[PDB]
């Protein structure tokens, strides 16, 4: 799970009954199959009384930076969510390293277009 | 032979040691081998007045013939 | 730590002999590992205690091939049949019977087994009823007082 | 805007890919005496990479997963050596030979 | 008895009429006798005394390998039908009426709720799974009967 | 001393439910299977004093659900050594109840094919009524027994036993120890701990159980 | 029977306690977490246990350790301290973290006198003898 992710900061309050799903992030992402994964990525936890609502902000390899409602959404969305990014992130830099303009443009008029059956040809 | 133990200590200073009568011992030695109750007679019993070792015997025994019961089953 | 845990192997060798071949051959070079450092390490400690005693080693190896082992005491079959008798075992146990001990030995034993290094904390009668356990397993008779 | 993306990747000694009329038209060299040309449908285009790796790109799912499973049925993998093209996550179990 | 194929040694008689088995039900219910668990039948029929000694022996091949060693002799199987019904029969090639043929085999009459056989000694998925395999070597259908 | 003497079982609390019946105003196969086809078992309550001269009896009949999960709980041996709460109605739904009664189901009939209850009978048991009781038997211990322990298998010769019981105490079932019996011994019909008050039908010297010797 | 299990298992913890903690036992093994269980059963006068947070949740209802409840969330391992020596309880803890180097498994939320100091807040009531 964790391959795609460079900084993550995790904040939270400790005596506010809505940690829940931040302390299971932060299991999801402590973990010994999570961390030989990326050596060089950095986990973040910060504590404090006052109250400011748990939230994960992360960042990426390229420069993109996320913040996640920790309050309200599970640990489990947010590692899907992490990952539908990252996948979309990895696919632009394999078209930018190859050549190809991002994003890639497609009219949208052919939904409408009528196609026949692929049939391979010699 | 009978009142010493052979082969027990292997600290080489020292030697093997030996056989003390009932004096030094406590008490909880001699009940070693009496008849810890088994699960016909405690799945019959009230749980809620179970001492604590003996509802511990009957949890422990309870999760061991569950998992007897499906490993014979489910086996091919 | 933080390296990559390949295997954990384990062996019996006695005590003061740690000559890398019979027993330290291709049971430590099926994975890799070193024998000369184990086998310093061994001997820098089986020094005060009794040779030719069965001496158990379990040793975690590594990608990186470095040592990180405890040493546990002998073998409680051991501790249980050469402080009994012949030290063959049962062709049906639990049903036909080669020697007896009452009380004393296994609690003794279970005394020195207490040396164990991760034994600091299991109680006597946890211990004793473990190797009464083993002593059930190869056909040993069990009794009150023997006379 | 392109949003539904699928990946392939090409196993094989001299198996080879190419876009050839601006992601529209795919060809591709399979060991054969000739080779294969595939017209890509409207809604989805296709991109070459270089680790023998084929991107169908495109708006609509149904045609694109219907189009990624086309070129891949040009040539399954087989059993014994898994030669052929094949998805990108997918894992192919093998078998020896007698 | 007369080992493994069941037929009485001798008869009163050597030919006897064909006779209606189709139907015929317990009139009062029926219990087991002897076992824990049984299997009986549900319908009326016929049954060889070839097809009943294949059952048995597909229950007792069953504990065979299922429970070995001083236990695997402890199941017991009880065989409550009996086939002492000679059947007869005229080769090929030969007309109609020249008296009656010679016997060829014995048959049991079953009916409707007779218990076929008994079993004890033995786990309730053995007998349960002993008596799905003994079902299969039988023409009629057959039930699972359990005490109670 | 008509009570339960401790150290014995008594009947359960979760199976005493109480049976419903309506009226059923004739006999025969006709009246039968049109109950049955509504979904009704037939049924008769009567008494014990006048054998002749029918008994006092009602025609009644009661649900098949109900008494076929009577039976599927309990048993058909067990429901048959158990006493049970009647309770007579002129409708289902009425509350003029006709007849509230401590009752014994005497007999049930099942079918031999396909074990739906085709006719249950009840007998009038009010305290101090004699009855001649079928009570099982519960086997126990069988795994402290060193018989079977070494190996022996077990001869179970009978599985009730047959008693003359007071409607108080008829016991639900009969326990029986097995912890003491080793291999060649057997247990007869006199050593059923039961209450003094019963009377045992069958002769003492009757087998019920026999630890047999295994193939050597 | 668990329930009754742990009810019983929290009601024997109950008799003599005097507060009450729980640790986040994330990345902890077996060994390491009977290591804590010994060092802090013969050292101190404490008992270690991994319960249910719902079924702590019900069995602490009805008893004036009724404040807790914001924090039971995640991985829990409850500490159950029979004593009154607070200063010996807390440092045996130090020597833990500090000995075996476990920064990752830390002491979240504790009960005294009907209220939840942080965990910063008994740092210094370690301190403080008898
Ligand atoms: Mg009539």
């Amino acid at each position: 799970m964790l391959k795609f992710l460079s900084k993550v900061k995790i904040e939270f309050n400790t005596l506010d009954p809505r940690l829940a799903s931040c302390v299971e992030f932060l299991a999801q992402c402590n973990a010994r199959k999570a961390k030989e994964s990326n050596p060089n990525c950095q986990v973040l936890v910060k504590r404090r009384t006052d109250d400011q609502p748990p939230q994960i902000s992360v960042t990426f390899v390229n420069g993109v930076e996320e913040a996640f409602d920790a309050a309200a959404t599970s640990a489990q969305s947010i590692r899907k969510m992490i990952l539908d990014k990252g996948q979309y992130l990895e696919t632009e830099q394999m078209f930018r390293e190859a050549g190809e303009q991002w994003p890639v443009i497609i009219p949208e008029e052919e939904i409408h277009q009528e196609a026949p059956g692929v049939k391979p040809r010699k | 032979k009978s009142t010493t133990v052979v082969g027990a200590n292997t600290l080489k200073d020292r030697s093997d040691p030996k056989i003390l009568p009932d004096s030094d011992y406590p008490d909880w030695l001699w009940r070693l081998l009496q008849i810890r109750p088994a699960l016909s007679e405690l799945r019959r019993k009230n749980v809620e007045t179970l001492p604590y070792d003996d509802l511990k015997r009957f949890v422990k025994l309870d999760t061991r013939a569950k998992i007897k019961e499906n490993n014979s089953i489910k086996a091919k | 730590t933080r390296r990559a845990v390949a295997g954990t192997i384990k062996l019996t060798v006695l005590a003061g002999k740690a000559s890398p071949g019979p027993p330290v051959s291709p049971a430590l070079g099926p994975y890799r590992l070193n024998m000369m450092a184990f086998c310093k390490d061994f001997n820098a400690r089986t020094q005060k205690y009794k040779p030719d005693t069965p001496m158990a080693v379990k040793i975690t190896a590594y990608m990186d091939h470095s040592f990180e082992f405890s040493v546990k005491s002998p073998t409680v079959s051991w501790y249980i049949k050469k402080a009994a008798g012949v030290d063959k075992g049962s062709t049906r146990p639990g049903h036909l019977t080669v020697t007896t001990l009452s009380v004393r030995h296994v609690y003794e034993i279970a005394k020195v087994k207490q040396t164990d290094p991760f034994c600091q904390y299991m109680p006597l009668e946890s211990i004793c009823k473990s190797i009464i356990g083993t002593a059930n397993s190869m056909g040993i008779k069990i009794v009150q007082d023997l006379e | 805007e392109a949003k539904f993306f699928r990946f392939l990747k090409i196993v094989g000694v001299g198996y080879k890919a190419r876009a050839e009329e601006a992601g529209r038209f795919l060809y591709l060299k399979l060991g054969y005496s000739h080779e294969v040309e595939l017209a890509v449908p409207p809604a989805v285009r296709v991109f070459c990479f270089k680790n023998n790796v084929v991107c169908c790109t495109g708006i609509d799912k149904d045609r694109v997963h219907q189009f990624a499973a086309t070129v891949r049925s040009c040539k399954p993998p087989e059993v014994y050596k898994g030669k052929g093209i094949m998805y990108v996550d997918e894992v192919v179990k093998k078998k020896v030979g007698k | 008895k007369k080992g493994d194929v069941l037929y009485p040694k001798r008869t009163k008689y050597s030919k006897y009429r064909k006779g209606r088995c189709s139907r015929g039900c317990k009139p009062d219910g029926t219990k087991l006798g002897f076992g824990r668990y049984g299997i009986k039948s549900c319908k009326a029929g016929r049954l060889s005394y070839r097809a009943i000694e294949a059952a048995r022996r597909a229950i007792i091949g069953h504990f065979h390998r299922a429970m070995s060693g001083q236990f695997r002799r402890n199941g017991k199987i009880w065989v409550r039908v009996f086939a002492d019904l000679p059947i007869t029969g005229k080769p090929t090639e030969v007309r109609m009426g020249r008296g009656k043929g010679n016997p060829t085999g014995w048959i049991a009459r079953v009916s409707t709720g007779q218990i076929l056989f008994e079993m004890d000694g033995v786990s309730l998925a053995n007998a349960r799974q002993a008596a799905t395999l003994a079902a299969h070597k039988l023409c009629l259908s057959t039930k699972f009967v359990q005490w109670s | 001393q008509l009570e339960y003497l401790p150290g014995f079982p008594r009947p359960d609390a979760k199976h005493a439910e109480t049976i419903l019946a309506v009226p059923r105003s004739d006999s025969g196969k006709n009246i039968s299977a049109k109950e049955r086809k509504a979904g009704r078992v037939p049924s008769i309550i009567f008494e014990q004093e006048d054998g002749q001269h029918g008994g006092n009896k009602r025609l009644v009949s009661v649900q098949t659900n109900q008494i076929r999960k009577l039976v599927t709980h309990l048993g058909y041996s067990f429901f048959l050594s158990r006493l049970f709460d009647v309770e007579v109605r002129s409708e289902i739904g009425s509350d003029e109840v006709i007849e509230k009664v401590r009752a014994l189901p005497r007999s049930i009939h099942l079918h031999s094919g396909t074990d739906a209850p085709l006719n249950v009978t009840f007998i009038r048991a009010p305290p101090g009524t004699l009855l001649k009781v079928d009570i099982p038997l519960v086997f126990i211990g069988d795994d402290v027994s060193p018989g079977l322990k070494k190996g022996a298998s077990l001869n179970t010769i009978k599985r009730t036993v047959k008693f003359l019981c007071p409607a108080e105490i008829v016991p639900p079932y009969i326990e029986v120890d097995l912890s003491l019996l080793d291999v060649g011994q057997k247990l007869v019909a006199g050593d059923l701990k039961v209450h003094p008050a019963l009377k045992l039908i069958r002769p003492k010297d009757e087998p019920i159980v026999k630890i047999a010797g295994g193939r050597v | 029977r668990r329930a009754l299990l742990v009810a019983g298992k929290t009601k024997i913890n109950l008799q003599n306690c005097h507060f009450i903690t729980g640790i986040n036992y994330n990345g902890l093994t077996v060994k390491q977490l009977q290591e804590l269980r010994g060092i802090l059963r013969e050292n101190s006068n404490t008992k270690l246990l991994v319960a249910k947070n719902t079924l702590v949740f019900k069995a602490l209802e009805g008893t004036k350790w009724e404040s807790l409840k914001p924090c039971m969330k995640g991985m829990n391992a409850w500490i159950f301290v029979q004593t009154e020596d607070i200063p010996a309880a807390l440092k045996t803890f130090v020597s833990f973290q500090k000995e075996k180097k476990l920064f990752d498994n830390n002491l979240g939320g504790a009960v005294f006198e009907k209220k939840l100091y942080g965990p910063q807040d008994y740092k210094v009531i370690e301190t403080m003898p008898s």
